[PDB]
């Protein structure tokens, strides 16, 4: 093992001689070192997944979760859940109240994911600010949406993405299999493939959490019966 | 030993290294030049042609401010910009509240308060500028040189950035030669010859000769470009003085 | 190379930075340590530093810093040694800008251990120089010394100068009689001018500054005059005398006191005169003597460590005995 | 210009040093030295007298430009003694509090109100270590009609005091003695002569003495305060002066 | 374990000596006055000051210092109690918002401490005479006798041996004249020395006649003739 | 042995609370478990010093109102403040809303405190728990929670936060279960007395334990109760 | 995170508190301090907050005086709004609150004083407390704070009875301090020393902080010369 | 093996005269997708090539209208680009309503220079890392302005700026005399800044997605084309 430093590391605020920021370098790979989460965006809908850490059969339910409604259009994921996710998802949602009260009409997902980029440049009020999120929901003008919100105040729209552990093996699974053609529940039954994978093959609805955005019932978070029957069908449909 | 690393700082001598170092900087910047004639101020520059798609009439390296102070800079092109619109604002300020024309060492007074201010604290810079300007006003001809000390005084002519040095001694035989002063029409002239000489310590480089005149008998104390033949004639004597 | 880098450290001693002047005083001490400052031109006058030296420096430095090394480097030893012993030829010119910065470092706010090493620099210089050099450098510092403009700031390095002028004197006695004539002179001059006629216990006062110079120069100097006391001897009790009488400020009285230190200390002292590299312009080790014979084994010679030394006379211990009782029934 | 939070170590800022010394500021007293000229200030019997060495050696110089004595107020004249940006910026000051004062208190600003009050504004650029010292040594004069004849002098420490007559510049110390072996044999407190004709005659005599070398018209400048003018001296009334000082001896 | 507030004592330690004695019928305050040339007008300039008619202060350290604080100081025993409840201070009360402002200095960063001590004294109707310490730190002590700056371990040695419960004013000023010359820098007669007392009241310095209600100055600069007459038997 | 290539800080940045959070572990053990139609808690007393007066020492179970119940691992002063601010806030909503605060919503105001106090920099986390219980106004299911230094807040139906609380969750994992629990008091107390008994840091002074009961039945258990509930088979 | 203030306060010099059967006995030392500083001043150990409770202080004075000024406020404030005089228990307990802000919040500094508030009210009788840097307080039957704590605390343990008259507790709390004195002798101008007791005869709360020449008697009573 | 003492804060000059943090802010317009700018005297082109970080994602956005007669590109930094370009909105919408003027693009090179160089002049701020190609037509006709994020702006014919621009800006200066007097035709001046972009393109290919296009000047309000509309230029 050698050592590779530089005399611009740990620089803030300051350009490296090449023009480089390493604090904001830094914090987006930080990214590949949390929970699973997994877009898949469709004509039919947006499905969000993620891995959810096991729990004492004393626990009855708890205020952990890694995906959460911003409102009734739009729906997010995270890779951790720090004080700058709830500080950025309070934010989001203070943020959709007002639009709507001020146009009578649901905020555009990309108008939402700027709003919580700006919260990230102001650092609440070339410093990173918080954690990468997933974005989604639909609007009438640009459809089913899924965006990659990053620490560094700054986005991509995605029509798949994975987040948090595996980032290398997870977006080359899904570049691979995703189609314009893909239907809700074969969106659902590969994110579950994709987390299968990922997961060191295991899959219980006590480790995947799964969710969709669609116009007629907006997000929501499937019961932990739901996702139970879609990971049997997962089962033997590659056993078929 | 750390005292040349920050702005507000005195050196053991007691001396701002930062301001120091802010003069290297106007060392670097094009030659420029001001005359002091019997009746107004000539500028000129050599404004070096760094390629053939730069719009060749809006690229002006001499600046004009109110109407009657002419203005010209070597350093920081970011810096000059910055004077120069401080100058402007400064000149408007005092023709809204007075209805008169700023008097050129009041004008002078106020941009080096203001360049001063930018030595004081830490948390700034200094200019990277120098600054020849000057003009007509109710007390006749004045021409100023600013540096980034916030330093200032008049002269009879004035010369800064890279050719400063052989202007100088040129400057020295015109105000020797001419005691009694020059005519606009001779400085003119007399300036084109300065910075054809300053030039040839850097021949790589194509340029373009600017000149500027402020004069009470021919621009009625307006200041205003030398144009067309004048400047061909201007041209043609710096080009047959530097054979 | 060795005269180049000389002239180039001494022309680049600062008094703002102080840790790379003290870093440029150890490499000026480390050349003057092991080089002889003398002249090794015979009557080769045609030779000249430049033209000779630098022609040899700037196609050596040119060779090899385009990637090129030393042993690719061929020239004649003649034209080597035409380069070496041109190199010699540049000292007075150093020497020149060397006391023009020791000027220049009693203004700063040095700190002892510099102050010390700076005059260990300027004692190791003088041990190096030939009489030739020698006899150049003390005309050089004792001219400074009256004509200069260097003693303005609250609180100056006195022995930055002062040292150097004692150096001079353990070197050569016959020094010592006219600037230690000329030093009591303006001692009179500032006492009569009226230096330290107004009180403070806890500050020399600014008029006193000069007094202070020439008085700690007086104690300096006195301290190395050896013998040469002799020649002076009723001049300077007079005047002892006369600085006991005239000056009473409480600051001052320590430093006019320890006048009578040096003068009865150097006379019933033994120690060493002689510290040269080369002794008394004497013996032949050759010219090819850039190092002083470190590592050549003929160091250890008695012909080369032959010191004169210091042993106190009975006509300077009858003058030690007529100071101390006349001072001290005084 | 605003204020920041930035960093520095005890001879970058104005803080104490181990010792109790602040560097800032005593580094402050070096660049009073910079410009290299001398200046003298006496007290006449109703009048109060300012005399500078004048240096403009590049020949490309307004010689006009070029000065070190400045008008704060129709009673009330300084002189700096440091860099021309940090005087012009004293002086501007001084003009603003002068103006200030006398809208405020009703009668024209004392010169032992001016003194006082720039140095307080000096003592608070020694205590900040976001903003530097000036580089500078104001010394004010008027004839105050409470005081009479008046020399007052700021530096970059905070510290004033009145003066019976003061030398500021490179070769002070020798003025300085020159001037207590002055009053020590006169045994005044001022040159007994009736008009400022006389005592800017006796200044530039004691100048030259001083300094050793001559003066032409263009190498001094004058200031002579009276009560409801301070005024600086055009060359040709300084070369009365001169020519007053050839034809006396 | 040194920092800011220990250099400013430095700062304090390195400074002229002054000095405080309480007596059974008043205070003493008092300094040397030093110049920095014979051509200083040494008038010009106030070592001891009076913050309100019954407040007096003296320094040690920096004097430009002392100077915008004692300004600050009678701003303070204005804007606080002349102008709300209608009278000046207790000693307690103007001491405590002396050491406010000391303590405001070394806590903001970007500043520094004031590099003085102060002696202050003065006069109360429930609290009788009082001498307090002030330091850069902004801590304050109330003293029987104290000194400040370079003679002060000397001084206080001398004021250990001398002070006692009985001393009135006019022999607490011997004992401040006697310490004063012991630590002399300077020259030593009325025009070096300066002192002050606050003792009985000086119904002349109140400068107006009539009212019956006001009494005048507690607070007394000595003249330098009155110094020169007592320095004639010190 | 995350090191790596030598590698160090690549992510650039820290997150932490858990100095607190192990405080919350070495405090007092404090136990709660659901019935049928009850929920129990019970908690370590400390041994108190030779010289202490005990006649105003805080029974550690600690009432905020009729029907809610708080109790504490982790710093005493720091538990103080919230149960304070619990006792006002519960007050606030029992005035402005005219119903007694809901036993989620005590949780959501006591986490809002917890989180404002990691959230804001300037100040530490709490160095303490909570084990908030009882009943809803007009309502019979127990309700249980918990809530941390790091301001995340959980349901349980058993829980215990303490020193040697991982040999109770393990004893009460081998004896509750959620298809079905113990119903009657009497099985849940003597579950919370059997955890109390195996590791808490007991002594002669020992534990102070309070069932709730619906419709605000709050009762601390005798020191004589607790006795009588020490029921044995031994071989 | 507070234990370095905790420490500060060790060397303070010592306060003892002991309750009786029928009152409460506060008494302390003062340090041994310079000939020329004042000691006829407000900045002393045993200070009041109303004629029902008293407090004696290890820890600097100007960290106590303004606890001291915000307890005499707040107890004037109480007094001033029901007629009836604060509880013990509610003026300690909001001078534990206000020092324990102080700790946890990083813009302000733990208060370096420990006061042992000694009182009576009718909720709980006679109460004697302890609070410290820390924010917690604690009810005792005998207390100490300050230097030599654990050496008292042990005579306090071997020698305290529960059924103990206030002239026990006199005796006790004098006799404790001559034992583990730094001086090798007491003496009255280094004692400060004050009681809480039932009246004259009748029903009210009466305070003694004991002037010198009482404390002599009390000395003189009990032995130590 | 080396440690530029100079090259921390932006107020720091090396002992040379230079900036260094505004050299590093200079390196960042080349870590950017390469974009052309040109100009005739009827029309200005801006064309840029977009990226995107993997074959999911969407483009990256690198043209940006401030206003219906100006508008700019952004190559180096993404989100210094709309600081810069939203206030280069707040000011054309400003000069609409106090002046009732469209803002000259000379006018808006200046505002941009401004905001610029305070960044330069200020402790704790960062000069912009942003090269900003800024397009418009206004009553001078058609122009081109290269804005550098030490705060100065160049008026030229065309320019190229991104990662490896060199190949685009030397087609540029060789194909000048032709590209200038491409007047009343959009499409051939579209067409020599595509053929100038392909230059840059060192082996790569345009696709629709990956190129985008605007135009101003005459008759024609700013007008953005990527996607299907810059089919007929590939």
């Amino acid at each position: 093992m050698f050592l590779t430093r530089s005399e611009y590391d740990r620089g803030v605020s300051t350009f490296s001689p090449e023009g480089r920021l390493f604090q904001v370098e830094y914090s987006l790979e930080a990214i590949k070192l949390g929970s699973t989460a997994i877009g898949i965006a469709t004509k039919e809908g947006v499905v969000l997944g993620v891995e959810k850490r096991a729990t004492s059969p004393l626990l009855e339910s708890d205020s952990i979760e890694k995906i959460v409604e911003i409102d009734r259009h739009i729906g997010c994921a995270m890779s951790g859940l720090t004080a700058d996710a709830r500080s950025m998802i309070e934010h989001a949602r203070t943020a959709a109240v007002t639009h709507n009260l001020y146009y009578d009409e649901d905020i555009n997902v990309e108008s939402l994911t700027q709003s919580v980029c700006d919260l990230a440049l102001r650092f609440g009020e070339s410093r990173p600010f918080g954690v990468a999120l997933l974005i989604a929901g639909h609007d009438a003008d640009d459809g089913y949406q899924l965006f990659h919100a990053e620490p560094s105040g700054t986005f991509y729209r995605y029509n798949a993405k994975a987040i948090g552990s595996g980032s290398e093996g997870a977006q080359a699974e899904l570049l691979n299999e995703w189609h314009s053609s893909l239907t809700l529940k074969e969106a659902e039954l590969l994110v579950l493939k994709i987390l299968k994978q990922v997961m060191e093959e295991k899959l219980d609805e006590n480790n995947a959490q799964l969710s969709c955005i669609t116009k007629q019932d907006g997000f929501k978070i499937y019961d932990n019966e739901k996702t139970a029957e879609l990971i049997k069908e997962l089962k033997e449909k590659e056993a078929a | 030993t750390g005292y040349d690393l920050s702005n507000s700082v005195f050196s053991p001598d007691g001396r701002n290294f930062q301001v120091e170092y802010a003069v290297k900087a106007v060392e670097n910047g094009t030659t420029s030049i001001g005359i002091k004639c019997n009746d107004g101020v000539v500028f000129a520059v050599e404004k070096l042609i760094t390629s053939k798609l730069l719009v060749p009439q809006k690229n002006v390296k001499i600046q004009v401010v109110d109407r009657h102070i002419g203005c010209v800079y070597s350093g920081l092109i970011p810096d000059g910009r910055h004077l120069v619109n401080r100058g402007r604002e400064e000149a408007a300020s005092f023709k809204k509240l007075y209805k008169t024309p700023i008097p050129i060492p009041a004008f002078a007074d106020r941009l080096g308060q203001y360049v001063q201010a930018h030595t004081l604290y830490n948390s700034v810079r200094p200019f990277g500028v120098s600054t020849i300007f000057g003009g007509v006003d109710k007390n006749g001809a004045h021409l100023y040189m600013l540096e980034p000390s916030g330093s200032y005084w008049g002269y009879k002519g004035a010369a800064t950035g890279k050719g400063r040095q052989s202007a100088k001694a040129e400057l020295e035989k015109l105000v020797d030669h001419h005691p009694e002063g020059l005519s606009a029409r001779e400085a003119v002239k007399q300036a084109a010859k300065i910075i054809y000489l300053a030039h040839e310590d850097n021949k790589e480089k194509d340029f373009e000769l600017e000149i500027s005149w402020c004069s009470l008998s021919e621009t009625n104390g307006l200041h205003k470009f030398v144009k067309g033949d004048l400047l061909q004639e201007a041209i043609d004597f710096a080009q047959k003085e530097i054979n | 190379h060795i005269t180049n880098v000389l002239s180039m450290l001494v022309s680049k001693l600062d008094m703002n930075d102080t840790n790379l002047t003290s870093n440029l005083i150890n490499g000026i001490v480390s050349i003057a340590a092991f080089i002889p400052i003398q002249d090794l031109t015979g009557e080769d006058d045609y030779i000249s530093f430049e033209s000779d030296t630098l022609p040899l420096v700037q196609q050596h430095f040119y060779h090899i810093k385009c990637g090129e090394s030393s042993k690719t480097f061929r020239v004649d030893d003649e034209l080597l040694n035409n380069a070496f012993k041109a190199s010699t030829t540049v000292f007075q010119s150093m020497l020149k800008v060397y006391v023009e910065k020791i000027f220049q470092l009693v203004d700063v706010d040095l700190e002892d251990s510099l102050v010390t090493k700076i005059n260990q620099t300027t004692m190791i210089l003088q041990e190096s120089m030939d009489d030739k050099i020698f006899n150049y450098f003390a005309s050089l510092l004792q001219r400074n010394f009256w004509s200069n403009d260097s003693f303005k700031e609250k609180d100056p390095n006195y022995e930055l100068v002062t040292i150097p002028l004692a150096a001079l004197v353990r070197r050569n006695n016959g020094l010592s009689k006219e600037l230690v004539r000329t030093l009591l002179f303006h001692i009179k001059e500032q006492i009569k001018r009226g230096a330290g006629s107004v009180r403070s216990t806890s500050e020399i006062q600014q008029r006193d500054v000069k007094l202070v110079l020439y008085l700690t120069a007086l104690n300096d100097v006195l301290r190395q005059c050896h013998e040469s006391l002799l020649e002076y001897s009723d001049e300077l009790i007079t005047f002892m005398k006369y600085l006991y009488d005239n000056v009473t400020n409480p600051p001052l009285d320590v430093i006019t006191s320890i006048v009578i230190h040096s003068a009865l200390a150097t006379l019933c002292t033994t120690e060493i005169t002689d510290c040269r590299l080369f002794p008394e312009d004497s013996k032949i080790p050759e010219k090819d003597r850039w190092g002083g014979l470190q590592f050549d084994p003929r160091r250890f010679d008695k012909q080369h460590l032959s010191f004169q030394w210091h042993v106190p006379s009975s006509d300077e211990i009858t003058l030690s005995i007529s100071i101390l009782e006349s001072l001290s029934e005084y | 210009a605003a204020a920041a939070s930035a960093a520095g170590y005890d001879r970058h800022i104005t803080i104490f040093s181990p010792e109790g010394r602040l560097y800032q500021v005593e580094y402050a007293f070096k660049a009073t030295n910079q410009t290299n000229i001398n200046s003298l200030a006496v007290r006449g019997k109703d009048c109060t007298v300012v005399i500078s060495q004048k240096k403009v050696p590049d020949k490309l110089l307004d010689p006009t430009t070029v000065s070190y004595i400045f008008c704060i107020s129709r009673t009330i004249g300084m002189v700096v003694n440091g860099p021309i940006p940090d005087a012009r910026n004293a002086a501007l000051r001084a003009k603003a509090e002068a103006a200030e004062f006398r809208y405020k208190y009703g009668y024209d600003m004392p010169c032992d109100v001016l003194a006082k009050r720039m140095a307080n504004l000096s003592q608070i650029y020694t205590q900040r270590a976001y903003m530097r010292p000036l580089g500078v040594i104001l010394t004010f004069v008027s004839v105050d009609e409470e005081l009479g004849p008046s020399i007052y002098k700021t530096d970059p420490a905070g510290y004033y005091v009145g003066y019976k007559a003061t030398a500021t510049g490179p070769k002070q110390q020798e003025i300085t003695t020159n001037l207590e072996n002055h009053f020590k044999k006169s045994k005044i407190d001022h040159i007994n002569e009736e008009s400022w004709e006389k005592v800017v005659e006796f200044a530039i005599t004691h100048m030259i003495d001083a300094l050793g070398t001559e003066f032409s018209k263009n190498d001094l400048e004058v200031g002579v305060a009276t009560k409801d003018k301070f005024f600086t001296l055009s060359a040709e009334n300084i070369e009365e002066r001169l020519v007053a000082i050839a034809e006396q001896d | 374990k040194l920092g800011q507030i220990d250099y400013a004592l430095t700062a304090v330690k390195q400074g002229v000596t002054s000095l405080g004695i309480k007596a059974t019928n008043g205070v003493v305050i008092a300094t040397e006055k030093k110049s920095s040339s014979p051509l200083a007008m040494s008038e010009t300039l106030s070592k001891v000051s009076l913050l309100t008619p019954d407040i007096g202060a003296v320094y040690s350290g920096m004097g430009p210092d002392y100077r915008v604080l004692v300004d600050k100081s009678r701003k303070v025993a204005h804007t606080s109690y002349k102008r709300i409840y209608g009278e000046y201070p207790p000693t307690k009360l103007l001491v405590s918002e002396v050491a406010k402002i000391m303590q405001e200095a070394t806590q903001s960063g970007g500043v520094r401490p004031f590099g003085v001590s102060l002696l202050i004294a003065g006069h109360d109707e429930f609290n009788g005479f009082s001498l307090y310490q002030v330091d850069p730190s902004g801590s304050y002590f109330p003293w029987k006798a104290t000194a400040i700056g370079k003679g002060s371990v000397a001084a206080k040695t001398f004021l250990e041996k001398r002070w006692n419960d009985e001393l009135e004013l006019e022999d607490a000023i011997h004992i401040a004249l006697l310490t004063l010359k012991e630590s002399v820098e300077g020259e030593f007669n009325g025009d070096t020395i300066e002192l002050a007392i606050i003792g009985d009241e000086n119904p002349d310095l109140l400068g107006y006649t009539g009212i019956p209600t006001d009494k005048g100055p507690r607070f007394r600069k000595l003249t330098s003739q009155e110094i020169n007459d007592r320095l004639e038997a010190l | 042995y995350d090191r790596a290539l030598s590698i160090f800080s690549p992510d650039g940045h820290i997150f932490q609370v858990e100095y607190a959070l192990e405080a919350v572990k070495r405090g007092t053990c404090a136990v709660g478990v659901k019935g049928k139609n009850c929920v129990v808690l019970g908690c370590e007393r400390r041994s108190t010093l030779k010289l202490q007066d005990t006649r105003i020492t805080p029974s550690k179970v600690s009432k905020i109102d009729s029907h809610v119940v708080l109790s504490f691992s982790g710093l005493n002063a720091d538990s103080r403040i919230l149960i304070e601010k619990a006792r006002v806030e519960a007050q606030s909503h029992r005035l402005t809303l005219e119903d007694p605060v809901t036993v989620e919503y005590l949780t959501r105001y006591v986490a809002g405190v917890q989180q404002r106090y990691t959230q804001s920099g300037g100040v530490r986390p709490f160095g303490v728990s909570t084990l908030i219980a009882g009943f809803d106004p007009r309502d019979d299911e127990p309700k249980l929670y918990q809530t941390e230094p790091s301001g995340i807040y959980s349901s349980w139906s058993a829980q215990t936060i303490g020193r040697n609380s991982k040999t109770v969750r393990e004893f009460l994992e081998k004896n509750y279960d959620r298809k079905e629990p113990p119903a009657t008091v009497e099985e849940c107390v003597k579950l919370t007395v059997r955890s109390l008994l195996e590791v808490v840091q007991t002594g002669a002074k020992n534990i102070e334990i309070t069932v709730v009961k619906p419709d605000s039945d709050i009762v601390a258990l005798s020191s004589e109760e607790i006795n009588q509930y020490v029921t044995q088979i031994e071989q | 995170q507070v234990e370095y203030a905790l420490e500060s306060i060790s060397h303070a010099g010592t306060a003892i508190g002991i309750m009786a059967s029928d009152g409460i006995v506060l008494a302390a030392e003062r340090k041994v301090t310079s000939t020329l500083l004042e000691q006829d001043t407000s900045t002393e150990k045993l200070y009041k907050l109303n004629d029902k409770i008293a407090v004696a202080v290890a820890g600097l004075t100007a960290d106590a005086e303004i606890l001291i000024n915000t307890a005499r406020i707040h107890a004037q404030n109480y007094l001033k709004t029901y007629n009836e005089d604060i509880p013990v228990e509610i003026l300690v307990r909001r001078l534990s609150d206000i020092k324990q802000g102080y700790t946890q919040h990083g813009g302000l500094r733990p208060f370096g004083v420990s006061f042992i508030y000694a009182g009576y009210d009718d909720r709980y009788g006679y109460q004697l407390y302890t609070s410290n840097p820390s924010g917690n307080y604690t009810g005792w039957k005998a207390i100490s704070v300050g230097a030599n704590t654990s050496a008292a605390q042990t005579l306090l343990q071997m020698d305290y009875k529960d059924d103990m008259k206030v002239d026990d507790a006199i005796e006790l709390a004098l006799k404790t301090l001559s034992k583990t004195t730094d001086s090798s002798a007491l003496t009255y101008d280094r004692l400060e020393f004050a009681t809480i007791r039932k009246g004259a005869n009748d029903g009210e709360v009466y305070q003694k902080i004991f002037k010198p020449q009482e404390i002599k008697d009390i000395l003189v009573k009990t032995g130590i010369t | 093996m080396f440690r530029n003492n100079y090259d921390g804060d932006t107020v720091t000059f090396s002992p040379t005269g230079r900036l260094f943090q505004v050299e590093y802010a200079l390196e960042a317009i080349k870590q950017g997708s390469v974009t052309v700018g040109l100009r005739s005297n009827t029309h200005a082109v801006l064309v840029a090539l977009k990226r995107n970080a993997d074959e999911l994602s969407s483009y990256q956005k690198k043209i940006i209208k401030c206003d219906e007669h100006m508008g700019l590109s952004l190559a180096g930094l993404a989100p210094d680009a709309r600081v810069l370009s939203n206030y280069l909105r707040q000011q054309c919408n400003y000069s609409s309503l106090v002046f009732n003027r469209k803002l000259a693009v000379e006018r808006a090179g200046h505002l941009l220079c401004d905001k610029a160089q305070k960044n330069t002049q200020s402790y704790g701020g960062r000069p912009y890392g942003v090269g900003l190609l800024i397009i418009g037509y206004d009553k001078s006709g058609a122009h081109l302005l290269e804005f550098q994020p030490s705060g100065n702006v160049t008026e030229l014919y065309g320019t190229a700026i991104g990662a490896r621009s060199q190949g685009a800006k030397t087609y540029l200066e060789r194909t000048l005399d032709t590209f200038i007097k491409i007047d009343g035709n959009p499409d051939e001046l579209i067409k020599a800044g595509v053929e100038a972009i392909s230059q840059s393109l060192r082996d790569e290919s345009l696709t629709v997605d990956n190129l985008s296009i605007a135009i101003v000047g005459k008759d024609t309000p700013f007008t953005i084309y990527d996607g299907e509309a810059v089919a007929k230029y590939i």
